[PDB]
């Protein structure tokens, strides 16, 4: 619609992004499963996990697709879907001014090729990832944990791992160290169900 | 579905034997450098425990990610990125032990 | 009011008892208790006489208030009481 | 790994300040998880914000007024300036030279006055909410960030008096941490860092958000690419943004600073207390909040230390999925081995600092 | 709904009136949907309930001061969409929010009604009525709630 | 003669006409040598083929950099060569083959 | 739209190689910066006497946490608990029971200020003006306990405060 | 400020400007903190008419992400969008 | 009265329902003892008298509000009222190795125990937990074991439920027993009277005192009886300094200040006590009573030991000394 | 089966204890809305919630007592509790039946659903 | 008595120059060293009371924990803590120091610096303003003038 309370959407950039989905689509047919371009002018290509390193490569050398610039590679958890890490990179065109986005998918187990040979700055993004949710990144340079401390044990942001976490730090004068204990909480984090009953976007609707 | 390094049990028990060798031989050095009160013979017990304690596994992926991560424990271990604390944390010492029996359970608490 | 023991009662009704042994975090330290009990202050305040059958309340000072409310004076025994207020409002006999 | 005095191997160790934000976002509402983002990177508050902001505006598919776009663009370039003096004071403290720190910091005082005087609070504000700002700027605000902006251009001079020509501090900086441009694309480098190999890179210029397409400025460049271009590249940004602050305060629109829906921003409190459509609305937005329409994106923003973008995650409720935060720090500490590579001790401080690193940010 | 109000006049005020020592009620609130009317009419079979007047001044309730007397009176509560009937023991405890829910039976009688328990910090907080079509369809007697 | 490229790292071609004609040359044989139905060829000759044509009709650096849109004439240089050996990997992956698997159900499914 | 930072080209005219040598030889920067300290030395240093000056303040400055009452005296707050829904720490913990008039007054309003982030969330949900933040910013306390405030602890900051609380109220509320 | 002719003009001279004319330290071109009582405007859809959420739900007009190209059941080149034009140097001033 | 339900899993946000008044609590074995509470979840109140920053290293010990300091006197018995009256349990652990101006041997080891117990039983404390030494005898020549006999038996009769306890020489890292004998550098070599050469000493480790006072605690048959904390082995008191010496990298030399005002470096009574061989009591429940099993020197020598090495025996050398010969 | 209980982190404890309830929410009878009602979801078992003594906060020990998991199938929660080796509970999701609604029968000339008042 | 006095008036001797003197150790951890440094800044200027910022901490009276300790963070705190020299005074300033404040819940985050190391002064705020983290010293120094450390060892 129209007014200020509307979002202004340019058409243009949709139709060039549509179209240079269908142009990676057809260029590598072996690995893009699925095409989208989001209302808000984002175009996302599924790629099967085998295609990461030759597809990025393809996005990164290719002359009409001069994404030489990882922004953010990073992981969503879904628990319903077998693949529930869903591996996604965020690359960016300096030479033609866009934005892509490579989501795939990969289990617990099946290991994910790294990408450092395709950009450098992966390596610290794959090493959060394998630290925070644990999809194992297979020829990573130097794969551990970044961000959890060093016996630390389990994946934190995995959406199975529970929000105040498995153990805590205190100090005791008998040990005359910091020890790790069983989390107890003085005061439990306060669930709260906040979803509506009533349904409040009809055209996201899954019908039954 | 790939394997992440053995194809098979016995490629990972060999990964897991040579796991156990670096950890075997790595325990009387840690406990001089980050000069641990426990006996060399404690933390190749404790070594022996934790190998044991993972020993229901059937999956060679799973092997596999698991020596990964005991690759990963050993090479904080050897580089000194872990601390006095991080090692002993292992060695539960100050957590009370809680009981398995029944009774004892019935008594301490609603423990189910 | 004080509890026997000798602990201020608060105004929520709450003074450790003599058998709680909590009562020790007071030994050397005064027990915070408001001595203005809001119960008793809406009390004091006088029953308003207002001759229309439904009379709105502010709060006073309009947007410095609460949501103003419309109460019905209809029952003659019972004082229409402001909801977030308390204050009593009556209509004339 | 230092063979004496050389730097072979500069391993960097992170996750000290590892406070698992990303997950507790998960577990708040949207507008519960926007005081997070001023956290995340504790020298730049409010452009934190404003790329939480936007990304939130984007998924809802709605557009912020055009008073409170002007509003997020004058106090963003006002934290601009915050960081940037911090990032030049903070180097040349650790560096040695500890005069300009004290100098700058009192007009970095003045300037926390100014989120103070629009919030309430010196640092963290929560001001730039999605859908906009949260009030309107009391009067007489404007009025004294033009007093500050005019007297603060001096300030800059002296500090560059002090350290510009200064010959130890260009030994310092010259020659030192020289990032090819091709390695600065390939390693993910963002804002001051591909601009001081050369690299033409603005999100500001190329991507503009909210009003910067409305102004007017120009983008440092630089053409060594060592600490020193970046060091100048840093204050020329500080200048930049003192031009972009004056046509704000003379290009300020009238108008609200919320989107007029009361059901993504809560309705004046007045009206709260009298119209019962907005007390409903203000009761369900502050307990329930507002359900963002299911979807994906990464907006970025031209953050003072480099791009900052957000991977927001919907799923249809009042609380993200995912929020993946895309730090700048975190890449360009990535490559600090490779900056220190062939440098002393001494060399791997500077290096830190033309990287700007705020470990709350790493550290997400 | 829309997001704002053009009622710029004065809204209607009507009195309460009591009904029993379980519900609460405030006919203010009241939309007039006659939901309670017919649950009482049909479901507990009590003919109490009923609309006083016309128009704007219609108000819902008892015409004489009676209590609403049933064994299935507290599903009123529930079959109500607004805050007209509240629980008169649970009025003022605790927000739907905050209290997590645990389905179970109940064990007063042995129809076998499910149940889910709200409770709050560690403390019931109110008994709602689930769903069963086969044993307790949407009503549990007051007893169980 | 341009004095820098002003990007760090980047060195001024004393010959860049003579070296785009190489590379493109080089290319074409690479891009010659995948299959024509392959849509990778097909794109990257036509672009190459055009790129080609402009460097050899154009004498004037600058205005050849105009014409080409790529930046300066040392940038499409190294485009040229980024394009190479994207092709040489080409062909050892060939992308043209049909989808390695369907994603397995609803894999790409949002929300839940 | 871009300006070129350093990139400029030492002239070698002979003078211009002469100056430059004088600034090498004579250390002609490093005295210009010196005299700019000692400028700096004889400006009016801007520090304040503490406790005896305070620093500026805004109106709307966010303190310590405060309940307010009523002119007549009763607790404006009605234990709608949205205050306690919308603190983004979840720092607020409310329990209320009707009163003894009947009213919907809390027996617990517990706030944990080592836990609260000073956000200002909850002012801006309370829909009666009861809990907001006072302007008292120097409320430090020697034990972890005193930082969980009690029910009766917020009564009694709004009762101190309540002067200010209301007049900053009143001076702010119009934006608000 | 508050210093003597002679201070200020030491001053000056070590600082090489004049540094009277701009004074870090605030003294009376401070806005006056006490300031009359503001009224704020209402936004766009604050009418009592042609008002309708229908018309102005920009949350509910998102659409799900077109699918433009799915596995499951002579063209030009395409770029992602039309090259970035080379930036133009500043006439304020073209070299710092 | 004063009977609280334990709930939790036994951490230290959990309730144990153990309000107990640890008296002395700021010193060797007063603070493994709140330790041990404060793990558990115990209101531990802590009557001090010496400087409130002496205390300091009590608060980590337990969760918010379950350490609560409040001053005591030992010459006021109002003190000792307001310390214990909610308290359900008392343990008593004043005790100075050196008379000082105000306090002699009598009043900390018979005048503060006494008033202690007469309190708490009137307060109507459950449980009193009084610790005296294993050598304590009435007709021992030694001030201190025989004031603390004294007080001993004066502590069962206003308590007559008192739980007394009788460590024998408690080592740890804050100990004066195992740091006193590696401190003989300052006492030229290792003054030893008649080389030590009669005196057998079982030592305990203070872990293993502090878990039996609270197991002795929870034990509902402990009340009344005197337990005698005995340690693992009896070591030579020569055998045992020549160990010492030897983990601690010193070198072994076999070989007023009573005067000092300042913390006496040495005690008539302590040179008699340490030369004195540590009684065989096999009459009395000891640690195994308790469940507690006594843990020998030798695991836990270093790490009260270590800390005292000279120049390189914590590394490079890392000679490992065997147990010395127990005399057993 | 994927025995993902070793890679998971969680306590021993935690893991065999622990009894997982696969089960779709019911309907808040306070409300007639159903789209809470429609996404399988899995839950642990409820534990002790002792007072903590200074405040009477409700304390818990439990780690996993606020965890939450929505799932599209019962299937993926039956397989997902399966991977980490909980016990798991599965309640089948009951559909309310479709019922026969005639606004005539309120008028009914012979029949009991002739309503008395309107 | 004359003793009493004598010890006493030495005894305020010791405090004032402690207290007169103080130097702090700058753990600056998170957002809270910001406004930390805006407290030496020269607006507020903690030199000016005599607080001169001692980078060595084994030359330090006063640790002021600023931001929020994380677990992996922990035991460095605690270690650079015992190394400090005595008398030693900790400082916990903002809501992550004092109870782990927006992150009190989560998983690798200290729920606050009490439990590793014993604090003195808690300054509320997050963060806390520069002049609340002044007053917290200010607090601390009278704190140390009340101290009567030779008074209790003469009265013992
Ligand atoms: N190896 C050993 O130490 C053994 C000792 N014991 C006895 O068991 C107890 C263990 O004491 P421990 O914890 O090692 O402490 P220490 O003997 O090392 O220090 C003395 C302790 O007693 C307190 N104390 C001493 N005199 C007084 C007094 N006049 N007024 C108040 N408190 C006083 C001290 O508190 P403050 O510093 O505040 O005065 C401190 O807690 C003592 O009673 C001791 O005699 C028995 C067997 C072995
Ligand atoms: C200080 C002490 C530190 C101890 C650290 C020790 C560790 O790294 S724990 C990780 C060890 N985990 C494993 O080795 C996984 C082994 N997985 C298995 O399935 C094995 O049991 C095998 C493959 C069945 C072999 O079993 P057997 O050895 O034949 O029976
Ligand atoms: S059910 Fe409630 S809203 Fe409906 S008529 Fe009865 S009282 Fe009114
Ligand atoms: S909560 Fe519902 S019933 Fe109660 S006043 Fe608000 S809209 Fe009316
Ligand atoms: S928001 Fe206001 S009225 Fe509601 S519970 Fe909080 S303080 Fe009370
Ligand atoms: S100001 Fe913020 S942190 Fe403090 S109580 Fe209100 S919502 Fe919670
Ligand atoms: S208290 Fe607030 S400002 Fe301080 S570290 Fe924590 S979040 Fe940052």
């Amino acid at each position: 619609d129209t007014r200020p309370t509307i979002r202004p959407r340019n058409d243009v950039v949709h139709k060039q992004l549509s179209a240079f989905g269908q142009y990676v689509a057809e260029i590598l047919p072996k690995y893009v499963q699925q095409v989208q371009v989001s209302c808000f002018n984002e175009l996302e290509i599924f790629i099967h996990p085998d295609g990461v390193i030759p597809v990025l490569t393809f996005l990164r050398d290719h002359t009409n697709a001069q994404f030489k610039s990882l922004a953010d590679l990073t992981a969503v958890d879904v628990p319903t879907r077998q693949n529930r890490f869903e591996i996604v990179y965020n690359l960016l065109s300096l030479r033609f001014n866009s934005r892509i986005r490579v989501k795939t998918y990969t289990d617990e187990l099946t290991p994910i090729e790294s990408s450092v040979t395709v950009y450098k700055a992966a390596n610290w993004y794959e090493r959060e990832i394998w630290d925070m949710f644990g999809v194992f990144f297979a020829n990573h340079p130097d794969l551990r944990r970044i961000l959890t401390d060093y016996g630390f044990e389990g994946h934190p942001f995995r959406k199975d791992f529970p929000l105040s976490g498995y153990v805590e730090l205190r100090y005791d004068d008998e040990v005359k160290r910091v020890v790790a204990e069983p989390v107890e909480l003085a005061q439990e984090f306060r669930k709260f169900d906040l979803n509506s009953p009533w349904e409040a976007f009809p055209a996201y609707r899954q019908p039954p | 579905v790939k394997p992440i390094f053995s194809r098979d049990m016995n490629e990972a028990k060999r990964r897991v034997r040579e796991l156990y060798r670096a950890w075997y031989r790595e325990v009387p050095n840690t406990v001089h450098l980050f000069q641990l009160d426990i006996s060399v013979k404690q933390g190749r017990d404790k070594v022996r425990e934790m190998f044991m304690k993972n020993a229901h596994v059937t999956d060679p992926r799973v092997v596999d990610l698991l020596v990964i991560k005991g690759k990963m424990e050993l090479e904080e271990t050897i580089n000194v990125w872990k601390q006095r604390t991080h090692i002993m944390r292992f060695f539960h010492e100050t957590e009370a032990p809680r009981p398995t029996d029944f009774l004892s359970k019935f008594y301490v608490g609603h423990d189910p | 009011r004080t509890s026997p023991t000798g602990e201020k009662v608060t105004h929520t009704g709450q003074a450790y008892d003599d058998g709680d042994y909590r009562r020790v975090r007071f030994s050397d330290r005064q027990k915070e208790v408001n001595e203005n009990f809001a119960i008793d202050l809406i009390a004091e305040q006088p029953v308003s006489e207002v001759g229309s059958r439904v009379i709105s309340c502010d709060g006073g000072g309009g947007a410095l208030g609460h949501p103003r409310v419309y109460i019905n004076l209809d029952k003659e025994t019972k004082t229409g009481t402001c909801g977030y207020c308390g204050l009593q409002f009556r209509q004339p006999h | 790994e230092l063979s004496g005095e050389m730097v072979r191997k500069c391993d960097p160790h992170i996750g000290l300040l590892h406070r698992g934000t990303e997950k507790l976002i998960e577990y708040k509402t949207y507008l519960q998880a926007l005081p997070y983002f001023d956290r995340l990177d504790y020298v730049s508050m409010m452009c934190n914000e404003q790329a939480y902001s936007l990304a939130v505006e984007k998924l809802l598919n709605i557009q912020p007024p055009p008073r409170a776009q002007w509003i997020r663009v004058l106090f963003g370039e006002i934290t601009r300036l915050l960081n940037h003096i911090m990032a030049v004071t903070t180097h040349a403290l650790d560096i040695g030279a500890m005069t300009p720190f004290f100098w700058m910091f009192e007009e970095r005082e003045k300037m926390f006055e100014f989120y103070e005087r629009v919030s309430g609070a010196r640092m963290h504000a929560a001001y730039i909410r999605p859908g906009g700002v949260h009030q309107d700027l009391p009067l007489g605000l404007l009025d004294d960030i033009y007093e500050f902006s005019k007297n603060f251009s001096f300030r800059i001079d002296e500090l560059e008096e002090m350290l510009t020509n200064n010959r130890i501090w260009r030994n310092r900086t010259v020659d030192i941490g020289v990032v090819t441009a091709e390695d600065a694309l390939n390693y993910g480098f963002s804002g001051v860092m591909l601009r001081g190999s050369g690299i033409q890179w603005d999100l500001r210029k190329t991507q503009p958000y909210d009003v910067y397409d409305q102004v007017e400025f120009d983008v440092p460049i630089g053409s060594r690419g060592d600490c020193y271009d970046r060091y100048l590249c840093r204050v020329e940004e500080m200048r930049q943004s003192l031009r972009i602050i004056s046509q704000c305060l003379n290009k300020m629109p009238p108008g609200e600073i919320k989107v007029d829906d009361a059901k993504v921003s809560p309705p004046k409190r007045a009206e709260m207390k009298t119209s019962m459509e907005s007390l409903i609305h203000h009761f369900k937005l502050y307990t329930e909040g507002y359900q963002v329409p299911p979807g994906a994106t990464y907006t970025a923003i031209e953050a003072p230390k480099g791009e900052f973008g957000v991977y927001l995650v919907s799923d249809g409720s009042s609380r993200p999925y995912r929020c993946k935060i895309k730090a700048p720090g975190f890449a360009h500490l990535a490559g600090l081995d490779k900056m220190s590579k062939g440098h002393m001790l001494a060399d791997v401080v500077a290096i830190i600092g033309t990287q700007d690193i705020v470990f709350g940010e790493v550290d997400r | 709904g829309s997001d704002r109000s053009r009622f710029l006049e004065g809204k209607r005020a009507v009195e309460d009136k009591n009904i029993g020592p379980l519900v609460k009620t405030i006919m203010t609130r009241c939309i007039q949907c006659t939901r309670c009317i017919r649950f009482a009419s049909e479901i507990a079979g009590v003919d109490d309930l009923g609309t006083t007047g016309r128009g704007n001044d219609m108000q819902v309730g008892t015409y004489i001061e009676k209590m609403f007397m049933s064994e299935l009176s507290g599903n009123i509560i529930d079959i109500c969409p607004v805050g007209a009937l509240t629980s008169k023991p649970y009025a003022f405890t605790a927000r739907p929010w905050e209290t997590r829910k645990t389905e179970s039976i109940d064990v007063m009688d042995a129809v076998g009604s499910n149940i889910v328990v709200s409770t709050r910090t560690g403390e019931v907080m109110r008994i709602l009525p689930r769903m069963h079509e086969d044993i307790n369809e949407e009503w549990i007697s007051d007893k169980t709630r | 003669l341009k004095k820098t490229t002003g990007l760090v790292g980047l060195a001024v071609c004393e010959t860049p006409h003579e070296r785009l004609k190489i590379l493109y040359t080089k290319i074409l044989d690479v891009l010659g040598q995948i299959p024509k139905n392959a849509a990778y060829r097909k794109y990257t000759e036509q672009i190459t083929n055009e790129k080609l044509g402009m460097v050899k009709a154009e004498p004037d650096v600058k205005k050849l950099e105009e014409q080409l849109q790529g930046g300066q004439i040392e940038e499409v240089i190294l485009q040229a060569e980024n394009e190479l050996s994207l092709a040489r990997k080409m062909l050892r992956w060939k992308p043209w083959e049909p989808l390695v698997e369907e994603p397995p159900a609803n894999q790409w499914k949002w929300p839940i | 739209t871009y300006k070129f930072v350093n990139m400029r080209e030492p002239s070698m005219d002979m003078k211009s190689v002469t100056d430059r040598a004088a600034q090498t030889l004579l250390w002609t920067e490093l005295v210009r910066g010196l005299g700019m300290t000692l400028s700096y030395l004889f400006r009016e240093p801007a520090t304040i006497n503490y406790p005896f000056e305070k620093g500026p303040l805004s109106p709307r400055f966010r303190g310590e946490h405060a309940l307010r009452r009523y002119p007549s005296g009763e607790e404006r707050c009605i234990a709608c608990k949205l205050c306690e829904a919308v603190c983004p720490a979840q720092a607020i913990t409310i329990e209320a029971e009707p009163r003894a008039d009947g009213s919907r007054r809390t027996t617990r309003y517990d706030i944990d200020m080592t836990k609260c982030i000073y956000c200002g969330f909850c002012q801006e949900a309370c829909p009666v003006d009861a809990i907001v933040e006072g302007p008292n910013f120097e409320f430090s306390t020697e034990t972890h306990e005193e930082l969980l405030y009690n029910k009766e602890k917020l009564l009694n900051n709004g009762d101190k405060w309540e002067a200010e609380i209301a007049a900053n109220i009143q001076a702010d509320y119009l934006y608000r | 400020a508050s210093a003597t002719r002679v201070i200020q003009l030491l001053r000056n001279w070590a600082s090489g400007r004049d540094l009277q004319a701009k004074l870090q330290l605030r003294y009376q071109e401070i806005s006056k903190r006490t300031q009359p009582p503001p009224k704020l405007p209402v936004g766009p859809s604050h009418k009592l008419s042609n008002n309708y959420y229908c018309t102005r739900d920009g949350r509910r007009e998102a659409m799900p992400p077109s699918i433009v190209m799915s596995s499951q059941k002579e063209k030009k080149a395409v770029t992602p969008a039309p090259p970035i034009k080379r930036w133009e140097l500043s006439k304020d001033q073209p070299y710092l | 009265h004063h009977a609280l339900i334990p709930h939790g899993k036994g951490g230290r946000s959990s309730v144990s329902g153990i309000v107990a008044t640890v008296f002395g609590a700021t010193g060797f074995l007063g603070r493994y003892v709140v330790n041990h509470l404060g793990r558990m979840g115990s209101q531990v109140i802590v009557p001090y008298r010496c400087e409130p920053y002496d205390t300091m290293h009590l608060r980590p010990m337990g969760d918010l509000g379950q350490i609560i300091f409040m001053e005591w006197n030992g010459k006021d018995k109002d003190s000792i009222r307001k310390v214990v009256e909610h308290s359900n349990v008392v343990i008593n652990l004043v005790g100075r190795e050196w008379e000082t101006k105000n306090f002699d041997f009598e009043d900390v080891f018979v005048k503060i125990p006494h008033a202690i117990a007469q309190v708490s039983k009137e307060a109507g404390v459950e449980k009193l937990i009084h610790i005296s030494h294993l050598n304590a005898d009435i007709k021992s020549p030694s001030r201190y074991l025989r004031s603390k006999a004294v007080g001993e038996k004066e502590v069962r009769a206003a308590f007559p439920e008192a739980t007394i306890i009788k460590p024998s020489d408690i080592f740890g890292r804050e100990d004066r027993f195992l740091n006193y004998f590696a401190s003989m550098r300052w006492f030229g070599g290792v003054p030893l009277i008649s080389l030590g050469k009669e005196t057998v000493k079982q030592p305990v480790y203070i872990v293993d005192v502090s878990k039996g006072i609270i197991n002795a605690i929870k034990d509902p048959d402990a009340k009344g009886k005197t337990f005698a904390f005995v340690g693992p082995n009896r070591y030579l008191l020569f055998d045992l300094v020549q160990y010492i010496f030897a983990v601690a990298y010193r070198p072994f030399l076999p070989y007023l200040f009573e005067v000092s005002p300042f913390e006496p470096w040495t005690t008539r009574d302590k040179v008699e006590r340490v030369h004195m061989s540590d009684m065989t009591l096999p009459h009395l429940p000891g640690l195994e009573d308790l469940g507690i099993q006594a843990t020998p020197l030798e695991l836990k020598a270093i790490e009260v030991l270590r800390r005292h090495r000279t120049y390189r025996w914590l590394t490079s050398e890392m000679e490992d000394v065997k147990p010395a010969k127990t005399v057993n | 089966k994927l025995d993902i209980t070793t890679l998971t982190g969680v306590p021993e404890e935690h893991i065999k204890t622990r009894k997982v309830r696969i089960f779709v929410p019911a309907r808040n009878n306070m409300q007639s809305g159903v789209n809470n009602t429609k996404k399988w979801k899995m839950e642990f078992d409820t534990r002790e919630r002792w007072e903590n003594p200074l405040m009477g906060w409700s304390s818990t020990a439990d780690p996993l007592s606020n965890l939450v998991l929505t799932f599209s199938t019962k299937e993926d929660a039956v397989a997902f509790a399966e991977k980490n080796g909980w016990s798991f509970d599965v309640e089948e999701r009951k559909v309310p039946k479709p019922k026969s609604k005639s606004y005539g029968a309120n008028f009914s000339w012979n029949k009991r659903t002739r309503v008395s008042t309107k | 008595s004359r003793g009493e006095y004598v010890v006493a008036k030495l005894d305020d001797l010791v405090n004032w120059a402690r207290r007169s003197s103080l130097w702090p150790m700058t753990f600056g951890l998170a957002c809270c060293a910001v406004e930390m440094m805006h407290m030496a800044a020269p607006r507020y200027d903690m030199d000016r009371f005599g607080v001169v910022f001692r980078a060595s901490p084994r030359q330090s009276d006063v640790m002021i924990v600023a931001g929020t300790l994380t677990n992996k963070m922990a035991p460095a705190l605690r270690k650079v803590y015992d190394q400090m020299p005595e008398p030693r005074y900790v400082v916990s300033m903002g809501s992550c120091a004092n109870g782990g404040g927006y992150y009190h819940y989560s998983y690798s985050v200290v729920r606050g610096c009490d439990r590793i190391v014993p604090v003195d002064i808690y300054v509320p705020g997050c963060p806390p303003t520069a002049e609340a983290l002044l007053y917290g010293i200010l607090q601390l120094q009278r704190k140390i003038k009340r101290e009567k450390r030779l008074r209790i060892w003469y009265r013992r």
